[PDB]
């Protein structure tokens, strides 16, 4: 079993489909999409409703005390300026 | 001056009064000068002169033969469609010189002390590193295959068509000296490689394009700077 | 060896006139005397051999 | 050692399969955010004279 | 202007925004996630190597320090 | 017009050649005269009605690789190993003028100009040689009019079409179309992947015979003869109401190509695929609807001449089939192979009509008479054989 021939003869196995020939070329391929998970830097194209929801989400889930304070201050400022500016109620 | 001014000067004034006589005397002394050069030149100048005179003598005697004969094949008869045509399935070079492991690998010493560590082996012969090859991290690479010794194409010649095409290499199939050399992809004399034969128009019995075929290296790439191969047709 | 070859090839290239920079009279006179295609092919083959 | 498999085609491919593979691959390098899977096991080798005529006519 | 430059560069290649500081980094999580994705693509190899190129003084070693944390 | 019946027995076995026979053709006017050229530096004429030798044509210093009758039958051209082509009078056996000299290497193929295109009171002959050149010779003067050069390999086959076109297939994987009048290259097809062994034209059968036909009569004057030859050529090459010669080229890359340079230019009509080895000989049927090809894969194949579609295959041989020859009624084809046998095949049924053994060595040259009475074979047994019903 330690012999190493230049070419190895394939062995027929009963009850199994026949293997493809040695000269068969397989052109099937699979592709995966690379995505960069980073938000937009300027945050100016977003509307005031999306700003409200995003700042509420950061106020709830942010790991920075200053960031939570700034988000809460901003949503408090918009609620003080206009009570109607409450998309989430 | 403009145009053929030296020719116009020769027309209007001639040449020196001794020019023809000195030319004739120099042509007459040419034989003595040639013999003196053959018997007194020394070194590389003498060797080049002797080779050039040998070439002139060959050309001259061929000219004599042609002017003398200005006024004047296989063993078995075969038809015109069997002309220029030629079991044991042997390769053109069935045996080459074996290569030792110092001739393949040298020792790359690493460390900072006076006694270095020599576990890294660098391959001295050219290699085919393969497709989509990225070098291993330096702490884990043992076999260094340098970039300047990597070859991606080979001058492969067709034995029947008698034409040589530069073809890409697909893999190294067998290096006869050692299976480790085949695993590393070393291109040496008598190495079987796989080449892309799409440019030769090789087709099967129904129309499928044959784009992979074995060839054998017939030169010494480490001494010649090129990979030369013969198709196994 | 390659320095000698490159120096001589550059001396050949940089001394011959370039037709794209000549006066139209001189350029077309060189075209009348010489096939300008042949002139440019010869100098391009010189540069190709140098590289 | 002599072997009969040294003188055989090792990789063959049909015209329509090759054309479809080339078209799909070109569409794949059209998008720079898509990367192949197992590209080392893909047949990527398939994807990757006026001066002479004038000198031949007129030396 | 930074967002416009990110748009222009992301037309060509996948791009990230970065402030390479050990104390106060930006884009570090996105860069870590991108390298994790490339590792998932090349999981068959034992490890992947990411080499940083560019002009002098653009912040290559600072980006390495920001990703490392040290 | 007339039915050609399959040959079934040996007519006459004639010795006389001291070397294997390399080429043979019947005379265009009748099957009574057969011209063979062999490796004994000679050609020979055979009277097949009595099975006798008539003339022994000597003068070559190499093997006579090719014999070719004139379309009117008044001349015989032999091309040999010694870089020469000689033109002979077949009714008297003496050489006409001197030998044609100027080729540098072995001359492999001959092609007479069609009789309706002869001008200046002389005939023209195209000789293809191993020195990558094709020379056009004026028969009456012995002088070269044009030299067609440009091939990078030996020109293994040359044909002269009915529209003054030269078709040359060479070992440089190319086939070229030249203008016969001007001697200039017109088309260059390089679709083959190996040596081009043979090419055939859709009008080869009528261009061999010119004005000669089943009527066995000759028109009174030269202009009537030329008009009759042109009419037969146009009838054979008429495709969709326009004359268009179709060219099939067989190569060593296991394939064949069909070309229509008049209507398609450099784009081939079709690629004929299916042979498992090199394709040696290819020939159109006289009616222009079928293409027969003999291969080195022990088989013959039949194809439709309008689209190159496979129809049927003929396998009876055990050694590579060297030549194939159609009958005049396009119903039978005789294949001479390396296994020392001739086989007559009915192509409408696709079967072996007759087997013809008798050759003891390989068969090299096979021809069928234009009127279909006789089949001539020659090979390595050095004796010519005639086959009749």
């Amino acid at each position: 079993k330690e012999k190493q021939k230049d070419f190895q003869k394939p062995k027929l196995k009963v009850g199994k489909p026949k293997q493809k020939p040695s000269n068969f070329t397989d052109t099937s391929f699979k592709t995966k999409s690379i995505v960069v998970n980073q938000q937009t830097l300027t945050t100016e194209g977003l509307d005031s409703a999306e700003l409200f929801k995003q700042n509420l989400t950061l106020a709830v889930n942010a790991k920075s005390d200053n960031q939570r304070r700034d988000a809460l201050a901003y949503v408090t400022n918009q609620l003080s300026a206009n009570p109607a500016n409450n998309p989430v109620g | 001056p403009q145009n053929e001014y030296i020719e116009r000067h020769r027309k209007l004034h001639g040449r020196r009064l001794d020019a023809e006589e000195r030319a004739r005397k120099k042509a007459a002394r040419e034989g003595h000068k040639n013999s003196e050069n053959a018997q007194n030149l020394r070194g590389l100048r003498a060797k080049l002169y002797a080779k050039q005179r040998h070439a002139q003598k060959i050309q001259m005697r061929k000219a004599i033969k042609q002017h003398e004969e200005r006024n004047v094949e296989p063993s078995d008869p075969i038809p015109s469609y069997l002309l220029d045509r030629a079991a044991r399935f042997s390769v053109p070079i069935p045996k080459v010189r074996g290569i030792s492991e110092e001739e393949m690998f040298k020792v790359v010493k690493t460390g900072k002390k006076t006694h270095k560590k020599g576990w890294k082996r660098i391959v001295t012969k050219p290699t085919f590193v393969g497709p989509d090859f990225t070098r291993r991290p330096v702490k884990y690479e043992r076999f260094i295959r340098p970039m300047g010794l990597r070859y991606k194409k080979a001058n492969v010649t067709h034995p029947t068509l008698n034409v040589t095409v530069q073809l890409p290499i697909l893999s190294v199939k067998k290096n006869p000296s050692n299976p480790l050399y085949t695993q590393l992809g070393v291109l040496t004399k008598g190495t079987i490689i796989e080449v892309n034969v799409s440019d030769l128009g090789i087709v099967t019995a129904s129309g499928k394009i044959a784009w992979g075929r074995y060839a054998q290296i017939t030169n010494n790439p480490e001494n010649d700077g090129c990979v030369n191969a013969v198709l196994l047709v | 060896t390659q320095e000698t070859c490159s120096e001589k090839f550059g001396a050949i290239i940089s001394s011959f006139p370039v037709l794209s920079d000549q006066h139209p009279f001189h350029r077309d006179l060189m075209n009348i005397l010489y096939d300008a295609d042949h002139f440019k092919v010869a100098l391009g083959q010189i540069s190709t051999a140098k590289n | 050692e002599p072997n009969r498999k040294w003188f055989t085609n090792t990789r063959v491919i049909s015209q329509d399969t090759l054309q479809s593979f080339r078209e799909a691959m070109a569409e794949k390098q059209k998008d720079p955010y898509t990367v192949l899977l197992k590209s080392n096991k893909l047949p990527m080798s398939l994807i990757r004279h006026q001066a002479k005529m004038t000198i031949e006519r007129e030396p | 202007q930074a967002a416009a430059w990110i748009r222009i560069l992301q037309k060509d290649h996948p791009t990230c925004a970065m402030r390479a500081s050990i104390t106060n980094p930006f884009g570090r999580g996105s860069l870590i996630d991108l390298l994790r994705q490339f590792s998932v693509l090349h999981k068959d190899r034992k490890q992947i190597s990411v080499g940083l190129i560019g002009y002098p003084n653009v912040g290559k070693s600072s980006i390495i320090n920001a990703l490392r944390g040290k | 017009i007339f039915k050609v019946h399959a040959v079934s027995r040996l007519a006459h076995r004639i010795p006389g050649h001291g070397q294997p026979i390399l080429s043979c053709q019947f005379s265009p006017v009748s099957s009574s005269r057969l011209a063979t050229g062999s490796g004994d530096n000679t050609a020979r004429i055979w009277d097949t009605d009595s099975g006798t030798p008539k003339f022994t044509l000597k003068g070559h210093t190499g093997w006579v690789l090719g014999v070719s009758w004139s379309p009117d039958g008044k001349y015989l051209a032999t091309c040999s190993m010694d870089t020469t082509v000689r033109v002979w009078d077949p009714e008297s056996g003496k050489q006409v003028n001197q030998e044609f000299r100027g080729h540098a290497k072995w001359v492999l193929a001959l092609a007479w100009q069609p009789y309706h295109l002869w001008r200046d009171g002389t005939a023209r002959l195209a000789s293809a040689s191993k020195d990558c050149t094709v020379r056009i010779w004026l028969v009456n003067t012995g002088r070269t009019e044009h030299v067609l050069s440009g091939h990078k390999g030996s020109v293994s086959c040359v044909k002269w079409g009915g529209t003054d076109l030269i078709y040359t297939g060479s070992h440089d994987r190319s086939v070229r179309v030249w203008d016969a009048v001007k001697g200039t290259l017109v088309h260059n097809f390089t679709a083959h992947g190996h040596w081009v062994n043979h090419i055939a034209l859709s009008s080869d059968h009528v261009l061999r015979t010119a004005y000669h036909d089943h009527t066995k009569e000759v028109p009174g004057t030269e202009e009537e003869r030329r008009a009759k030859a042109k009419e037969r050529f146009e009838k054979a090459a008429k495709i969709k109401g326009k004359v268009a010669e179709r060219l099939v080229s067989a190569s060593d890359d296991f394939t064949m190509y069909l070309w229509d340079p008049t209507n398609n230019g450099s784009k081939p009509v079709a690629r004929l695929l299916g042979h498992q080895n090199k394709v040696n000989h290819v020939q159109f049927s006289p009616d222009g609807t079928l293409i027969a090809s003999a291969g080195w894969d022990n088989s013959t194949k039949l194809w439709n001449a309008r689209d190159g579609k496979f129809i049927k295959n003929l396998r009876g041989h055990v050694a590579p089939v060297y030549q194939c020859a159609w009958s005049a009624d396009s119903r039978l084809v005789v294949t001479g192979s390396k296994d020392c046998t001739l086989k007559v095949w009915n192509v409408r049924t696709g079967k072996l009509a007759m087997d013809l053994p008798g050759h003891e060595d390989e068969v090299y040259a096979v021809d069928w008479a234009a009127d279909g009475e006789l089949v001539a074979s020659g090979g390595k047994d050095k004796a010519v054989r005639t086959w009749r019903n």
